[PDB]
């Protein structure tokens, strides 16, 4: 999981 | 007593830029802070949901300057994309616990959480963080003394942030020697600084591990908020935290 997190920090 | 080397400087200008550029406010923000009203974020009768509903809404954006912070740094930067993530999520409330804690104000009793929120041990403990909200006030209180600035502050956070024994971490060692490299720096600006507290550096430390113990007490608080608060009423970002 950690969707929104992995987000944030790729881009 | 050993001063920043070179390479110390400019590691300290780029954590303390970083800190700045991703601290709610910023300068104004004792200007910019509204008390919350005393109504809110009292005893019941458990969790006080208005209070409650207060702190969700303003967790999102608290733990995205922790991020922002994060991605200004180099070293993490480097990382694999999944230490990233398990360094971001162990160290989140840490960082946020301090940057509430030197916003301590004497004068209302009050912690400035989001730049903006200013809140009363009661209702941040009303609100859901139980005991922690004493932990963290209890710190504000004792950073006083401290005289902290940003660049300290920053290093402090740095330190947390590149923490090597988060489980499931793929590059410790390079983060133990990212972590070290921090804790040299930060040691000899403490040894520049010639704060009028004894045994400063020893005291730092130690309020490092209050920091740590702040942390890991955000997860027993989540918890217990789930017996009576379902998931949904958290924001997804900070169930990502403890997932
Ligand atoms: C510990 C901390 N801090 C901050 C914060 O802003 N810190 C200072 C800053 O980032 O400038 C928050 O906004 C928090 C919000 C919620 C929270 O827990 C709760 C989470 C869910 C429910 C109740 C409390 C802890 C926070």
């Amino acid at each position: 999981e950690n969707a929104l997190l992995r987000y944030l920090l790729d881009k | 007593k050993p001063e920043p080397t070179d390479e110390e400087w400019e590691l300290i200008k780029t954590v303390t830029e970083a800190h700045v550029a991703t601290n709610a406010q910023g300068s104004h923000w004792k200007q910019k802070r509204k008390f919350l009203p005393e109504d809110i974020g009292q005893a019941p009768i458990k969790v006080d949901l208005e209070a409650f509903s207060h702190f969700t809404k303003i967790i999102t954006p608290a733990i995205t300057r922790v991020v922002d912070f994060a991605k200004k740094l180099p070293m993490f930067c480097e990382l694999p994309c999944e230490d990233q993530i398990i360094l971001l999520k162990g160290c989140c409330m840490e960082i946020m616990s301090l940057r509430a804690a030197v916003r301590y104000d004497p004068e209302s009793e009050t912690l400035t959480l989001n730049g903006e929120m200013a809140v009363t041990r009661g209702q941040l403990k009303n609100g859901g963080l139980g005991v922690v909200s004493d932990a963290i006030f209890d710190l504000g209180m004792s950073l006083s003394s401290f005289n902290l600035d940003d660049t300290e502050v920053a290093l402090l956070q740095a330190v947390l942030l590149m923490s090597s024994d988060r489980p499931g971490l793929a590059c410790v060692e390079r983060i133990e020697k990212y972590q070290d490299s921090f804790l040299l720096a930060f040691e000899h600006y403490i040894n520049y600084r010639k704060h009028h507290v004894t045994h400063f550096w020893p005291k730092l430390l130690m309020k490092v591990t209050d920091l740590r113990m702040i942390g890991a007490c955000h997860a027993s608080r989540f918890l217990h908020m789930k017996v009576e608060c379902p998931t949904e009423l958290f924001p997804p970002l900070f169930l990502e935290v403890f997932e």
